[PDB]
């Protein structure tokens, strides 16, 4: 079988950089591999096949080369619609194997995050449910840890927590964090809280609030 | 007198891709005894009449094979298909006579008989009376081949199922075509 | 035209199975092989394999083997992936792609989305996010919770709101989706000037609008 090592998976950068992407083969492919690019949306387009051939309808800044078993894409200047997912495929051989893939992220400078905390709405406790919801806004990088806790111990249990893709504003990740309980396991506890850490401090960011307040 | 007795008669026909080619030349024969003759499934004549064939001329072409009982229609001036476009191919400025006839009794056997090949698989179509044996793997996708056979990487030639039991579409049928 | 046009969006239930198509038009059917690829949502491209429509010869991934098997049908021009004991490890996007003479995939179907679950249709609750309770700005949300299948769609006063606003991808919690949206505006304007996000379900017909109310 033949596996495609894709490096890296993730890259951060700036427009009108110089970028390259390696998809090392495990074993001789003779030049039979393929780019391709992938859209946030989801569209699919070839970018080269033959391992250096440019298909028609992709821009000049494109192109594909080969040292020994090491096949690179560069860029050589990178623009706006070029942040993108990115995978080589071999067809050398059945079955054809994808390269793992390459995000291309918006390179920006560090941000804290704005974190915001908010009780169950009256309308859910009705329902018989809680969730109690803690927003951590345009922050960067996309790593970022929450922890929740509840008269000062922490909870692991119960917590979801969704991200966005890049802000097309200012480049940004934001992250939802959600605490469920219960209406009578929210009504046996005073306070709540939300914690988050980030590489741009040591002492975590925290909000909180008192049941009934 | 004519060897068509050597044709028709013959134990064992070629496959249709290695199609046999016999010349006929300074001989007789009555070419209305074989038409009239209740041995023939097909005698279809293009570009003459089978009435005037006594009737006429030079040297005479015997091509001769065995294909499937529904693949008889491709042996005529103007058709498409497998046989027609990789096997073999009659002129549409043809003179001559396709016949045939059910050869189930002789080329079937209990199990199947698949010594009869025909060529499935090919980058070009045959020119008429064109006979291509050669046997190169067929890339039929981007995956390279390097002459081994594989997913995508097929050899040009298949065999027939021959089945006694088969339907009348799927039983060998022996053909001889005559050229003027 | 060269065109692969896959079938719509699909739901099934677990251990059931599925039947994807792939209508080719606008080249001869035989000529090309069509093969078939997988993603699941925020992961990479699996070949799953290829099919040769003239003979039907077909070539799979391992990890497809049994799971995934592919048809032909000249008749109709269109090519079939039946996925077979359906689980939610399933629930990915679905392509075919056209594996030409030469340079790979040419052409791509937009790709079919398959949801492999035992839910039934549910209308979201939707739930207001007022602070608790001052700074120049206010964060405000929206909780549209416990709903199927997706998609949602949440705007802000109708979606004149365009700016500092996150609506977040859905989470499966309890076999539904839970989505929530923020929006920060000046504490001048809220609560002064009305702020009302408009939830809408096409699944289940509905149209929620939930005005943020200042606690009490």
């Amino acid at each position: 079988d033949i596996q495609m090592t894709q490096s890296p998976s993730s890259l951060s950068a700036s427009l009108g950089e110089r970028v390259s992407l390696t998809c090392r083969a495990s074993r001789e492919i003779s030049g039979y591999l393929t780019w391709l690019q992938q859209k946030p949306d989801g569209t699919i387009k070839r970018l080269i096949y033959a391992a250096s051939t440019l298909d028609s309808g992709v821009p000049k800044r494109f192109s594909g080369s080969r040292s020994g078993s090491d096949y690179s894409l560069t860029i050589s200047s990178l623009e706006s619609e070029d942040f993108a997912d990115y995978y080589c495929l071999q067809y050398a051989s059945y079955p054809w194997t994808f390269g793992g893939g390459t995000k291309l992220e918006i390179k920006r400078a560090d941000a804290a995050p704005t974190v915001s905390i908010f009780p169950p709405s009256s309308e859910q406790l009705t329902s018989g449910g809680a969730s109690v919801v803690c927003f951590l806004n345009n922050f960067y990088p996309k790593d970022i840890n929450v922890k929740w806790k509840i008269d000062g111990s922490e909870r692991q249990n119960g917590v979801l927590n969704s991200w966005t893709d890049q802000d097309s504003k200012d480049s940004t990740y934001s992250m939802s964090s959600t605490l469920t309980l219960t209406k009578d396991e929210y009504e046996r506890h005073n306070s709540y809280t939300c914690e988050a850490t980030h590489k741009t401090s040591t002492s975590p960011i925290v909000k909180s609030f008192n049941r009934n307040e | 007198l004519c060897p068509f007795g050597e044709v028709f008669n013959a134990t064992r026909f070629a496959s249709v891709y290695a199609w046999n080619r016999k010349r006929i030349s300074n001989c007789v024969a009555d070419y209305s005894v074989l038409y009239n003759s209740a041995s023939f499934s097909t005698f279809k004549c293009y570009g003459v009449s089978p009435t005037k064939l006594n009737d006429l001329c030079t040297n005479v072409y015997a091509d001769s094979f065995v294909i499937r009982g529904d693949e008889v229609r491709q042996i005529a001036p103007g058709q498409t298909g497998k046989i027609a476009d990789y096997n073999y191919k009659l002129p549409d400025d043809f003179t001559g006579c396709v016949i045939a006839w059910n050869s189930n009794n002789l080329d079937s056997k209990v199990g199947g008989n698949y010594n009869y090949l025909y060529r499935l698989f090919r980058k070009s179509n045959l020119k008429p009376f064109e006979r291509d044996i050669s046997t190169e793997i067929y890339q039929a996708g981007s995956t390279p081949c390097n002459g081994v056979e594989g997913f995508n990487c097929y050899f040009p030639l298949q065999s027939y199922g021959f089945q006694p039991t088969n339907g009348v579409g799927y039983q060998p049928y022996r053909v001889v075509v005559l050229s003027f | 035209q060269v065109q692969l046009q896959q079938s719509g969006a699909e739901l099934a239930r677990p251990g059931a199975s599925v039947k994807l198509s792939c209508k080719a038009s606008g080249y001869t059917f035989i000529s090309n092989g069509i093969s078939w690829v997988k993603q699941r949502t925020g992961q990479g491209l699996e070949w799953i394999g290829e099919i040769y429509p003239r003979n039907g010869n077909t070539y799979y991934n391992e990890k497809f083997k049994g799971k995934a098997t592919l048809t032909a049908d000249k008749s109709s021009s269109t090519a079939y992936m039946e996925l077979r004991s359906l689980t939610s490890e399933d629930s990915a996007v679905f392509f075919c792609a056209r594996d030409y003479y030469y340079g790979s995939f040419d052409y791509w179907g937009q790709g079919t989305t398959l949801t492999v679950s035992s839910a039934k249709t549910t209308p979201p609750s939707v739930y207001p996010l007022a602070p608790g309770s001052t700074n120049s700005m206010v964060t405000l949300g929206c909780l549209v919770k416990g709903y199927f299948p997706e998609p949602v769609t949440v705007t802000w006063n109708s979606g004149s709101l365009s700016s500092g606003v996150h609506t977040f991808p859905a989470v499966l919690q309890s076999d539904l989706y839970t989505l929530s949206s923020s929006v920060t505006v000046p504490s001048s304007t809220w609560p002064s000037q009305t702020v009302t996000c408009n939830v809408a379900h096409p699944a289940s017909s509905t149209k929620v609008d939930k005005k943020i109310v200042p606690r009490d």
